[PDB]
């Protein structure tokens, strides 16, 4: 029970055999459930390898995903580093410092803001004055205001902030938008740029977007209607 | 560890009365006096400065090393408590409608006590120090004595608010003369 | 009687005047199932030791005392005997056999010669039962003031130098230290904590465990990397095994290290230790007066192949397993005891004091 | 004195010497002074008379009723217990070094020490050191499928399976076992209800079970065939005794 | 008696001998206030002691009176251990008092007659401010008939160095007055440096003019010998860590200019009280034993 699903399978030509002959297999687990069920015909014995020493994950939901960026800026999955670059693009080039504090090109830490641990800023981000941001992600191009306090959000490309937000554990998504007086709740999400209305506290379970019927609720100026 | 020096050791037994022993040695944590008594600061923390308004040191934690008619420089402004000349009067009474649920506070069972407490021949000396604890220790509902001494200080405002004493009238200098003002206060007003 | 246990594997010349055993052989396998040497309190405080049960010295040493309570509560006298010196007399094959399980402690050292001063004070006159239970009596007050009020007097002392966001170094798994942070944590101060760990016990994870089941910032590393986290370190925080009549401290082996590197980059060091921990005998070094625990310990899976598997195979070669070192005075600038906060060169000064 | 050494027979002295002459040796192997035997009353209760024949260290024998499982004989010898109890039984020939199975009694603190061997239906579950059991069941009340709780898992997450062992009937037992086994009539055999019971007790201060794996020897069981495995071995056995 | 009252006996008390320390007039100040007090408790003696003891910190924030002011208390717990009764309390307070007084009187004398003997004749004394237990020592080596060359900085702040040169001068004394930024290069010249101390922390440590600590770690550099001379009631139960460590109500009040340092015990050779002459370890086995 002690073990991590890591989704990597060596297979043979023989499972694809197999899927395009057992037409109700849709899943790798279907497949091994039935392999496991129909023993005796087509033995086809399944082997396992565990290792201890080296890192590997799937990402499938909000869970995972934050569990995954803490790891990967914790540097778990070395050589993959935010500052390794490991994909030759200008825009992710990064400098590493003391607590994991990852520096982008052009980013203009402003007066008073203080950047805990486990941070990284993407490059051409502005950040206001006394903020405190612990544990989260700013994607390049962010505008961030004065006294903003973040704790393990996740701000992807074009995000603006305005000063005085409170922010915790929630995600935002690209060209999103909040105004003043605003506070986010733990596991909140903000979906393609959808604003939050000034003078709101948004509860725990809070995911908006812009199209109404999936997101618990769809607005653009505000959160009441 | 000058500050840890306490003279008379307050045991607890558990209406809540308390005993003093003679313990002449260093103490495990600050000792505070007032009116003679020591007051153990093991739950809360020694306090400096002459700010009044005693509220004010135990709102941060802190209480303070000395304050009452017993210290010449007490830290709590003494004030005058122009209310307690009824209250002398009245002392000379016994236990004995609406009189008696106007006295029936703070124990919730009707008394005298703290008029013979605040009575006018009431030299507070060595022996007078027990009871006046055990009085305290009656009043909050804890194990410490510095506990009580806040959760009696927290009724006493409480009910100021109540009646609408101006609490800034009320720094809680000394305790027994803010009893005996507000009771006879509620039996006056009916 | 007990036999003596073989030691395994050669040692190094410097350290030849020294035991070497095995966690693999166990004494017990010479000795009866019911046990008639004496009573098994024996063999289950000499089995938790060697195979290391129980680490923390105040631990042992609160084993230690469980077990002789036990023993004396057992004990009986024979017929045409004293009581105060044939339970001395008996009781030393008990000390002999534990050092044989594994060598004592000074905290274990003090209480051993407490217990002896207390049952030589006992009268010849007094009865059986008044004696079991004025001995029970007295260990219990000795554990009481020697551990509880100690500790909850240290942990006050250390409250004061504890300030708000600084930064605190510990070292292993030691209980005064982690009970001290959570103390001071729940008074409201603010703060981190760094952990740092050595091999092959790889004990400091425990207070790990502790620190964040208390809510308390941390952070973890090994000791080799201590020199690159000391610049933002504040303070330096260590429990002690020992305490010397020359104000050294005998403690666990990367203990000198951290003091050293710490002068070396003017950060103030901090000893923790209680008044009973406190040891009169005095030395200069870690070779005259150690412990070399099993060397087995050492071996470590690297990749798909462990380099010392057949160490024994090499006749040059050899392997040290210390468990103890000594750091000078000069190097301390604390020692917290419930006396205080005393300098290094005030140690002796305890010993004559708490002595009569 | 905290071991109390039991045996339980409910045998036959066949073989070329006495049956219970072999476990009883190797009580005198390790100290063990005195030990308390009980007999069966359904055939005779008079065995202990015969056994009184042989020329042990010192014995003490003590009759049954005719239908007594062994923890109705713990029942019934429980006034004569005054301590924690090593439970063996007559059809047992082994040459373990008994000090290891104790130690895990010793070391551990345990509440339950047994002996169990690689046998050449019961299924065991051992943690990853191979020394605190966790689990164990039987066919007989297993219908296809094992069970394993949640909580066992949380706490080890990697438990090996054994399922061909053989019990040496070999226990080292606390005395508050033999009280909760006084204070439940419910309970009839140690093997068939009670290990079980206590295994499924450690997880509702606690309670620790340990089994020691043996590589030589098995008890004699009662098809003739283990007899005669027994007697075709004995000879070596006894070459070293 | 009122708070002001003993404000100006204090102050009195200072002006009418110049040469009192200030500890001596803050134990004699606390002394005719527990004279007058008409108290009956032994508690409302502590109480009222005490809040003198804040308040004379207030009108002067040296260590000396509160070192002065925890002796004191000491004293007065000490007194109350084996009396009972309050009356024979009293009296044995008021007696033993006007001996402690006597005694810290005649122990700068005390001193003096012990600290002279180090002086080499022609030797080079380096000081750093004005402190009156090291121009006594020097008188009572001059009055040997000994000969030796004197060194005394300026102390920026107030420069009491100058006054210090003046009643040197005034002793007919070799002296030369040097600036504070100068003490190692005239560290090669000086053969031992003798300095007075505001207070003596536990492990032998003083706290002292702010010059100091830069003066004794030089002094170190060159191996050159480094006394400290003070009295007994300059002993307290503090234990600064490092210069930061000090409580700030002793740093100011008497950009940012602090008055005073803290030296640690390795850069001290010696120390000279009335007990006479100590080891740095000698102080804390000292205050160890006076607090049981």
């Amino acid at each position: 029970y002690d073990l991590l699903d890591c989704h990597i399978s060596i297979c043979s030509p023989q499972v694809a055999q197999l899927f395009t002959d057992n037409f109700d297999y849709q899943t790798r687990d279907d497949f091994v459930r039935g392999l496991l069920v129909n023993e005796e015909i087509l033995g086809n014995q399944i082997h396992m390898h565990v290792t201890a020493k080296e890192y590997g994950a799937r990402v499938s939901n909000l869970h995972m995903y934050s569990a995954v960026c803490a790891d990967v800026i914790r540097r778990w999955v070395y050589p993959l580093t935010p500052e390794a670059n490991f994909t030759d693009s200008t825009t992710q080039s990064c400098t590493h410092s003391r607590h994991n504090i990852y520096r982008g090109p052009e980013v203009s830490l402003g007066h008073g803001s203080i950047l805990e641990e486990n941070v990284l800023l993407g490059s051409g981000t502005v950040i206001g004055s006394n903020c405190f941001i612990t544990n989260s992600v700013i994607g390049p191009g962010c505008h961030i205001g004065d006294n903003v306090v973040l704790d393990q959000t996740y701000l992807w490309q074009g995000v603006r902030v305005a000063a005085g937000a409170q922010i915790h554990q929630s995600l935002l998504c690209d060209n999103a938008e909040v105004k003043e007086r605003v506070t986010l709740k733990p596991r909140s999400v903000l979906t393609s740029q959808v604003v939050v209305g000034p003078n709101i506290t948004l509860p725990e379970g809070s995911v908006i977007s812009l199209h109404p019927p999936d997101a618990e609720e769809d607005e653009d100026d505000g959160e009441f209607s | 560890m000058n500050s840890q020096y306490m003279f008379d050791y307050p045991a607890i037994n558990i209406l809540s009365s308390v005993s003093y022993v003679a313990y002449n040695k260093f103490h495990t944590h600050d000792v505070s006096t007032y009116e003679h008594c020591e007051i153990p600061l093991e739950k809360l923390r020694l306090g400096f400065g002459r700010r009044n308004s005693l509220a004010d040191f135990y709102s941060l934690g802190e209480l303070p090393a000395s304050w009452g008619p017993a210290c010449y420089f007490s830290s709590v402004k003494p004030m005058m408590y122009t209310f307690q000349g009824m209250a002398s009067d009245l002392s000379r009474f016994d236990l004995t409608p609406n009189v008696l649920k106007a006295l029936s506070w703070p124990l919730g069972i009707p008394d005298c006590e703290i008029f013979s407490i605040c009575s006018d021949r009431f030299v507070r000396g060595l022996q007078t120090r027990d009871q006046l604890m055990s009085y305290i220790l009656r009043m909050g509902d804890s194990h410490s004595l510095d506990e009580c001494i806040v959760q009696a200080h927290k009724k006493i405002l409480q009910e100021a608010r109540r009646l609408g004493l101006s609490d800034e009238h009320y720094n809680g200098y000394d305790l027994f003369r803010e009893i005996g003002s507000l009771v006879c206060l509620r039996l006056i007003n009916a | 009687q007990v036999p003596t246990r073989k030691d395994y594997g050669s040692k190094v010349s410097l350290f030849s005047h020294l035991p070497q055993y095995s966690r693999q052989n166990s004494l017990t396998q010479f000795m009866s199932i019911p046990s008639s040497v004496i009573h098994p309190a024996m063999v289950r405080l000499g089995l938790q030791y060697s195979q290391g049960l129980v680490s923390g010295s105040n631990a042992r040493c609160i084993a230690l005392l469980r077990a002789l309570q036990q023993v004396i509560q057992d004990y009986t006298t024979p017929p045409n005997e004293e009581l105060s010196r044939d339970l001395v007399n008996k009781l030393k094959p008990y000390m002999s056999f534990l050092t044989q399980c594994r060598p004592l402690s000074a905290s274990m050292h003090n209480a051993i010669k407490f217990l002896n001063k207390e049952i030589t004070s006992v009268g010849s006159s007094k009865r059986e039962e008044e004696a079991k239970s004025e001995l029970r009596a007295a260990i219990d007050r000795y554990v009481q003031e020697k551990i509880v009020l100690a500790a909850q007097a240290i942990s006050r002392f250390a409250y004061q130098k504890i300030s708000n966001g600084d930064v605190i170094l510990v070292y292993g798994c030691s209980s005064l230290v982690s009970r001290i942070l959570q103390e001071a944590w729940t008074e409201g101060r603010r703060f981190r904590v760094v952990v740092v760990d050595s091999r092959p016990w790889l004990e400091g994870r425990h207070t790990l465990r502790s620190l964040v089941h208390a809510g308390v910032p941390a952070s973890y590393l090994l000791i080799p990397a201590a020199s690159y986290v000391l610049p933002e370190v504040s303070k330096v925080l260590l429990g002690a095994h020992a305490l010397l009549a020359n104000g050294s401290v005998m403690s666990r082996v990367g203990t000198a290290q951290l003091a050293l590197v710490a002068r070396a980059h003017n950060v103030p060091v901090l000893v923790c230790c209680e008044t009973y921990k406190f040891c009169e005998r005095v030395q200069t070094d870690a070779f005259v007066s150690n412990e070399l625990d099993d060397p087995d310990d050492l071996q470590c899976k690297r990749g798909e192949h462990v380099a010392l598997a057949n160490w024994q195979n090499h006749a040059s070669l050899r392997l040290l397993n210390l468990v103890y070192d000594v750091t000078p005075p000069e190097l301390v600038d604390l020692v917290i005891t419930e006396l205080g906060m005393i300098p290094c060169s005030s140690v002796p000064v305890v010993l004559r004091v708490k002595s009569s | 004195m905290e071991f109390q050494a039991v045996v339980m027979a409910v045998l036959l002295p066949v073989g070329n010497k006495p049956l219970i002459w072999y476990p009883l040796n190797l009580l005198e192997r390790v100290g063990f002074e005195e030990v308390i035997v009980v007999t069966t009353r359904d055939v005779q209760k008079a065995l202990c008379a015969e056994f009184k024949m042989k020329m042990k260290p010192d014995i003490v024998c003590i009759p049954d009723d005719a239908d007594m499982g062994t923890a109705d004989s713990l029942r019934y010898i429980y006034p004569k217990l005054k301590t924690d109890v090593l439970v063996l039984s007559c059809d047992l020939i082994t040459d373990v070094a008994l000090h290891e199975v104790v130690d895990l009694f010793r070391a551990y603190d345990a509440s339950l020490a047994m002996l169990m061997r690689k046998g050449q239906r019961d299924f065991i579950g051992v943690d990853s050191t191979g020394k605190r059991l966790l689990f164990m069941a039987n066919e007989a009340d297993l219908d296809e499928e094992l069970v394993i709780k949640g909580s066992i898992l949380q706490k080890h997450p990697r438990i090996r399976f054994h399922t061909g062992l053989v019990d040496a009937h070999l226990y080292c037992l606390k005395k508050y076992i033999v009280d909760f086994l006084m204070e439940n009539g419910s309970i009839t055999s140690i093997r068939s209800e009670l290990i079980p019971y206590l295994v499924r007790k450690q997880f509702s201060k606690s309670l620790d079970i340990y089994s020691f794996i043996k590589e030589a020897n098995t008890l004699n069981l009662a098809p003739y065939d283990a007899c005669w495995n027994a007697c075709r071995g004995d000879r070596w056995e006894d070459l070293s005794r | 008696m009122d708070d002001k009252e003993l404000i100006e006996y204090f102050k009195s008390q200072m002006k009418e001998d110049p040469d009192m320390a200030s500890a001596v007039a803050a134990i004699r100040t606390l002394l005719e206030f527990l004279k007058r007090d008409k108290g009956e408790t032994i508690q409302g003696l502590r109480a009222n002691l005490t809040s003198a003891i804040e308040t004379l910190c207030g009108v002067d924030s040296s260590v000396a009176v509160s070192s002065g002011g925890e002796l004191f208390l000491r004293f007065i717990s000490l007194a109350s251990l084996e009396y009972s009764d309050y009356s024979k309390c009293k009296k044995i307070m008021i007696e033993r008092g006007e001996l402690f007084l006597r005694r810290i009187s005649l122990s700068r004398n005390k001193i003096a007659d012990l600290c002279h003997t180090f002086i080499k004749d022609g030797a080079t004394i380096l000081t750093h401010a004005y402190s009156r237990v090291v121009l006594r020592v020097l008188e009572a080596a001059v009055a040997a008939k000994k000969r030796f060359s004197v060194y005394v900085t300026e102390s920026q702040p107030d420069l009491s160095g100058k006054k210090m040169a003046k009643a040197l001068c005034h002793l007919n004394v070799p002296v030369t007055v040097v600036l504070d930024a100068a003490v190692g290069y005239i560290m090669e010249k000086a053969d031992l440096v003798i300095v007075g101390a505001e207070g003596v922390v536990e492990n032998g440590g003083i706290i002292n003019k702010i010059g100091t600590n830069q003066m004794a770690v030089c002094a170190k550099a060159q191996n050159k010998p480094f006394y400290v001379v003070a009295e007994s009631f300059k002993f307290v139960r503090l234990f600064p860590l490092n210069q930061q460590d000090v409580p700030d109500k002793f740093k100011y009040k008497a950009e940012e200019h602090p008055w005073v340092d803290y030296t640690a015990p390795s850069l001290i050779t010696l120390l000279f009280t009335d007990l006479g002459v100590l080891t740095p370890s000698a102080v804390s086995d000292e205050l160890i034993k006076l607090y049981l």
